[PDB]
Parts: C-alpha cells; structure tokens; sequence
C-alpha cells in the first residue's frame, strides 16, 4: 500500500503504524509538500518558499522478497518465512534497484 | 465539470472580452479627444502535479515538471495617451490641444474632471462650457458685447470690443498634467477623474512644464487607427471560434463518457 | 623582525619600464583593425 | 479487474492533453505567451516467469512532463512608447510585493503614480526605472538604456537601464500566473547581464511579443484527443460487458 | 492567431504609414519652406527554424 | 493514432509556412533591398514494409517493394540575389549597386554586419551612418566645411568645401562580396551576418574583383514580383484547403470506427 499520509505533526504514516526508511521512522517538515522521487527519496518544500529550496529530507527504504520467502502475519503486513532468515538477515538490506 | 470546460470558459469571456473593448473603439470614431483602448490578458492559476524541483534520483534533477494551468484573465487596458489628428473646425470656440496636458472641468457635484475636448461654447452667462453645460476651470466669463475671441498659443483668451480697439485680455485658460496619464478613470463625458494611480494634478499653463500649447479653431480627433481594428477584430473571431471548437470537443468527448 | 624585512637601502630602487608591441596568433579574438588604426600601422 | 484500470490511466492521459490544449487555445492573444507540450509515460510492466524467459503484461500511460516552447514568437505593433519586446532569449526582472523576484517575457509596461516602471498589474520591474514626471517622450534603445526627453534640453537625459536575465534551462522555470515565471532549482541561477551581450536578446521599442501558439497545431490536435478519448472509452464498455458476462455465471 | 496574419498586419500598418507621409507631402504644396518626406522601411526579426 | 493524420498535420504546417514566406515577402515591398525568399520542401521517411530487391522467387525480383512514407519537412528557404530595379531617388546621400555587392556595417555589438541599403545619412558628428545609426565601414567622416557629397562609381566619396574650388577626396566606400550570397543569416534591420555557410567576406573597391558599383541618388528596390506572389497565394490557399480536407476525411473514418 503506497497510500501515504502525513500527520500534522509530520509523521509520514501509511496507515498508523509508520514507514521506516533510512533509520527509524520517517519525519518530515510540518509544511509538508512532499514529493516522492523515482528511487525513493523523499524531498519537500515549504508552502511559502522560493522552490529552489527543496533539499531531500529524507529516504524510502524498499525491500526485494517475493513469494516462497513472504508470509502473511495476521496483518495486512508480511514478514519473513523463518526460512529465509538462516539467510539474508532479520533486517533486509535496502537493494539499490527498487524503484518508485 | 471538467478541467477543460472551465479553461475554454475563460479563453471565450477573454475574446470577448476583446471583443467588447474593439466595439467601443470603432465605435467611438468621430468622438473628440477620445483614445484607444486595448486590453492586456494574463494566464491563471498553474495547478502544480510535479514540482520543476523535486530531485528525482540521488542525483538527477527532474527538469520542468508538470503543471496544468488554467484561465487566460485580462487584466487590464492601457490607453493610448497619444497625439491624435487635427482638424479645422472653424469654430473660434474650438480649442484642440498640441501635446500632453488636460482641461479641468467643476461637475455638478463640484468635483473636477479632466478633458482632452475643445467643443466648448458659451453659456448664457458669458462662461466657457463644454457640450453639457460644464462650467470649466479657471472660470471665464466672455463679456456681453464682445464681438472675437482669441486663444493664444499660451492660452491668454482675449475679446474685442465695440469701439475698443485693444484686444482686452479676459482670462487665462491653463491645462493641467498627470504623471501617469493611463491611470485615469474615465467617467464617460469624455471626463477623467483622478485616482490615486494618476498622480496628483499639477496644473500649468500652456506650453511651460511640460504642458501642451493650444490651437484654437481646431479639434483634436480620435487617434482609433480603423484597420488595426479590422484585422484585430478578424483576430478575435478566428479566436472565438477556435475556443468555440475547444468546448465542442469537450462536450462530444463527455457525450461518450456518458454513454458509457 | 629582520631588517630586510621592513627596510630598504638608499641606492637600492626599482623603476618602470613601459612600452608598444604586438601579439601574433591568439586562434582568431584579435583587435578589430578597422576601430583600432594604430595596430594596422604598426 | 485489469484492463478497466489500464483503460482508465488513458483516458486520464487524454483528459491532460486536452486539459493542456484548452489552456494553449486560450491563452492565444496573450503577450509572451509560451505554448505547453505534455509528454506521456508509461507505467511499470508486469513480468510472467516462464518455467527469452519472461513477457511482460504493462500497464498505463502516465503524464510525466510537460514542457514550454522558449521560441520567439511573432511581434504586435502596439503604438504605445511603454511596451517592449525581446529579440532573442531573456526575461525582465520584476519584484513580487513579498520581495522576492519574478522574471516576465510580457512587454506590456506602464508607469505608476510615483513614475516607476511597473508591469500591468503593479509588479516594478528591475532595477527601478522612474520616468521623471513632464516627460514629452520615452525611448527604450535596443540595448535597453532608456531615456525621456524633457522641455527643450536638446539631448535625452538618460533615466535608466532595462537589463534581462538569461537562464541555463528556461523550460525549466515554474509559472505561477500573471505571464510571471520563478526561478527554480531546474533553471539554474539567473545570470543577469544587458541586453546584445552574454546571449540575451535586443530590445524592440513599440513592439509586444505575441503567444507563439500554432491554432493549426491545436486543432489537430484536438482531433487526436477526441477519437484518442472515444477509442479508449469503448475499451473500458468492453471490459465492462466482458465482466458481466463472467458474473452472469 | 496565425503568424501569416501577423505579418500581413505589420504590412498593413506599413503602406498605412507610407500613405501618411504621401498624403502629408501631398496637402503642403504650397507651403513656403516646406520639405518634403521619405520613409525607409526595415523588415522586423528572422526566426529560425534550422541554422545557416 | 493514425498514420493518415500525422501526415496531414505535416502537410499543413508546410503550407503554413509557405504561406508565412509568401507573407513576408509581400509585406516586404517598398523596402530597399528587400531579396524575395522561397521556401523549399522535402519529403520526410518512408516506412519501407516489403523490400524493393528481396526476390519472391528464386527467378522473380519484386520490383516495386511496397513504401507508404510521411511527411512534407520543409528542408529550408533560399533566398534569391538577384539585381533589383534602381529607382531615380535623386538623393545625394542614397547610393545604390549594380552588381554584387554588399555594405559592411558595424553594429554597436562590434561584431560587423552587411546590408544592401544606400539610404544613408550623416550624424552630428559627420560620420556615415544608416537609417538607425550604423557606422558604415571604413569609416567615413564629413567635413563641416562640406556642401556636397558626391560618391563615384568606384566608390571613391569626395566633399566640395566653401571657397574651395576644388573636389577633395574623403573617403573610400569599399564592397563586401561572398561566394555565397544565399548563406547569409538576416537579423532584421536590413542586415544579415557572417556564417560558415556564406563564407569569409571579401573586401574590394566597387567594380574591381566581381563586386559591383555604386549609383549615387538612386535606391534598389525589392525584387518581388507581385504577381507571382498573388498566384502562389492562391494555391497555398487551395493547398491548405485540401490538406484540411484530408484531416476531415480521417477524422470521418475514425469517427465510424469508434461508432462501432
């Protein structure tokens, strides 16, 4: 789900129980304007600024794992099979060629 | 309705717009003093999608987003404050004007306006007035005999009595200059009143300051240059129609959407 | 501090030397004769 | 199901393009205008493994772009001594009542009640430019040194410099309406400089730069957009009538 | 509108001023001291499409 | 969308742009050295689908392969170089040329351009200048003391003073010639620009080295011939009539097609 949100306190949440890219959760400037690049970097802009003034402020971290090494977890989120962790660890690396 | 709908809505109130303003000039040849119009139109809103920043990679640059816009607003018209054309009236009443500067004028409501026209006779006072009975200023009050009546290059209006044989000045006749012209707000009555976009009135007399000189016994005519007007108004059919087609093709286009 | 550092001899002095001359080559982005006569009579 | 939501990105596809060419139509007659090309994209493409090795399915037809023809466009005699046009690139500088500045190819100037140079709207252009107050005439040069001339002081006292802008990348300025564009990170800083010099343009006097909108262009165009909108609308009752007929059962 | 139209009508606006100057020249016979009027034309910019 | 309806598109912008050239050359009379243009055409790629060689049999050949093609590109416009018709404007500060030729000029860029014009004047400083305050080159510079300016054939520009009675020379008018005429990049104000496809110019005195000579009082008209361009505006005008009338035509199709 790509449905993203942001709180009004900047807390970039699809649905409640956030996003975690590039450390812990994703927080981003109140005044939001947020814009999602091609690979996932997160960039944003102050309503009432020049527009060259959009450093990225932060990054979406994406995940390849299909199938045999996905399982369903009584949520609307998946995890790993218990497989496929004496492998790639419990933490997944970020893979550099997912793109948005 | 549709984002189109509204766009083309606007480029038709806009030709007409222009549409309207081409009508009031053409028909407005032989007026006196009157000037051009023309309108200035002005795009709406761009609806941002993808901003023209909005780093795209790590390293790339995402250049010229995407956004819509709409509208085509015209925000304002500019009058031409150019010398328009003499002509002979005849008339020793008929004052036209060489250059910048206006004639004030007192209302009824003993507010000024401002005339760039000449058409001016005499009351039954003996006072200048201007082709609805507006007592100008300063006031001038021909005396009851006087027989010519002149109106030097720098204004001093004289008369001539019977038996006197000196040409007795009678008053002074002064324009009075704005530091921008366009800005006034015309109130028909070929009137102008000050708005505090035209600047304060500074009133001189002809020919110092800036101001214009004077020619009696002519009139200046509307400077309205007839086949600017011709070819604009071709324009602005041609335009009218292409918008026209533009609503056309967004009606058929949700026809089949309905149908659907 | 040392003395040559922050004093000079009498005797000892500089002087200026200034003249003319031409460039030649510079691919092109030469004078344009035709506004500067004095390189064409040179 | 699939193809409804494939059928339904076109559909959206066309309604941009449409959406663009009623704001090119439009804005025909408006000063310094610059017509707008929208640039379609294609969504991901699903892959099915086979036991080449793989084909893929697709999806979409994504707006990604639209970008602005910087060309010059044609020249309108305006019989007003004020109004400019460019020859060549460049844009006026004018200063936005935050403080901040935007840049203008619309040559239709006028003066304010303190005599400075400001633009149709009340913008004053860049740097302040102001018309002494009995000038009999003004002329703008083509390099922009602009001058008046006064009550019978036999030469024009000069009033001031037009300088211009040029960017790295015009199509990369944000619009923001009033014929007014702002500098972006995509355009580059602006290198100010005069006119005739550093590659910005001449300045014309008496002359406003018109919309370079070809109607020619736009008509077929919209000719495209409706039968593009009709074909698309008849997939989307196909798929429509197909699933009926899969529920039927 | 169309760029033909546009340059039909700075050559509209062209013969009208020529014809001014005509017809200026044209009412001052007769005038002592008077001199007569020419005017020289210069055709507005090239847009170019491909480069020389 | 469909192949018919982008050649169509291409076909009407070439006569578009026909008709802009025939435009631009007919507002164009009565300006002085005005060269007529034409613009020439050129069709775009053709989507070959059976190969012309590719023999069906081992005997047989195919001749004919099948080839659709698009596009009516149009590859340039050349402009013609050709002597126009002096006109008697018995002015001694107009010059024309009879022959090739061409007046260097230096813009106030410093960068020298070349026009085809004699209507030149002297400024207050007594320099050549033309019509906009272009200093001719070589520099040409009046004498206050002068009261006619008289140019030979070969160019030689000489001054009579008072008291004087003798014709003192001032000046040389030296040609500019190119080896291709047509190459040349017009900026406006009668003046075109060095390119790399005209080639470097070539100075030399009138008459000598292929360059013209110099008729004093006389101007060069534009070498448009009135006629043809009538002619060619009516076809262009049918042209694009039917161009057009084969976008109907596609549009007709498509529309039955989505009907089904």
């Amino acid at each position: 789900n790509g449905n993203i949100q942001v709180g009004p306190t900047g807390q970039l949440t699809i649905q409640g129980h956030p996003v975690i890219g590039e450390g812990g959760p994703i927080t981003v400037p109140e005044g939001s304007e947020i814009t999602i690049a091609a690979d996932g970097t997160i960039s944003a802009l102050n309503p009432g600024d020049p527009p060259n003034t959009v450093a990225p402020v932060g990054r979406l971290k994406l995940v390849k794992a299909e199938g045999n090494e996905v399982q369903r977890s009584d949520d609307g989120l998946f995890r790993l099979t218990a497989e496929a962790q004496a492998e790639r660890g419990a933490v997944l690396a970020a893979d550099p060629s997912i793109r948005i | 309705m549709i984002s189109s709908l509204w766009i083309a809505k606007t480029g038709l109130d806009a030709q007409q717009t222009n549409m309207d303003v081409i009508a009031n000039n053409l028909a407005n040849v032989s007026t006196n003093g009157f000037k051009r119009q023309r309108a200035v139109f002005e795009d709406l809103l761009y609806q941002t999608i993808r901003q023209p920043g909005a780093q795209s990679s790590e390293q790339t640059t995402l250049p010229s987003g995407l956004q819509i816009g709409t509208g085509v607003r015209p925000v304002a018209t500019e009058r031409l404050h150019s010398q328009g054309n003499l002509s002979q009236t005849n008339n020793s009443k008929d004052v036209a004007i060489k250059g910048q500067g206006f004639f004030q004028v007192m209302l009824p409501d003993g507010t000024s306006a401002y005339t760039r026209d000449g058409s001016f006779q005499v009351d039954q006072n003996g006072q200048l007035v201007t082709a609805g009975g507006f007592q100008v200023q300063p006031a001038i009050t021909i005396p009851a005999n006087a027989l010519s009546i002149t109106i030097g290059r720098d204004g001093v209006v004289s008369v001539t009595q019977q038996g006197q044989a000196a040409p007795v000045q009678v008053g002074q006749l002064n324009l009075t200059t704005f530091m921008n012209d366009t800005g006034l707000e015309s109130i028909g009555e070929n009137l102008y009143i000050e708005t505090q976009s035209s600047g304060a009135p500074n009133e001189s007399t002809p020919g110092l300051n800036g101001a214009g000189l004077l020619y009696q016994g002519y009139v200046e005519t509307s400077n309205v240059n007839v086949a600017e007007e011709l070819v604009n108004m071709i324009q602005v059919q041609r335009a009218y129609e292409i918008n026209s087609k533009a609503v056309s093709t967004t009606d058929q286009m949700l026809q089949k959407l309905t149908q659907l | 501090e040392r003395i040559r550092d922050l004093t000079s001899v009498q005797g000892v002095r500089e002087n200026s030397l200034i003249g003319y001359g031409l460039v030649v080559g510079l691919d092109g982005t030469g004078d344009q004769t035709t506004q500067t006569p004095f390189t064409t009579q040179t």
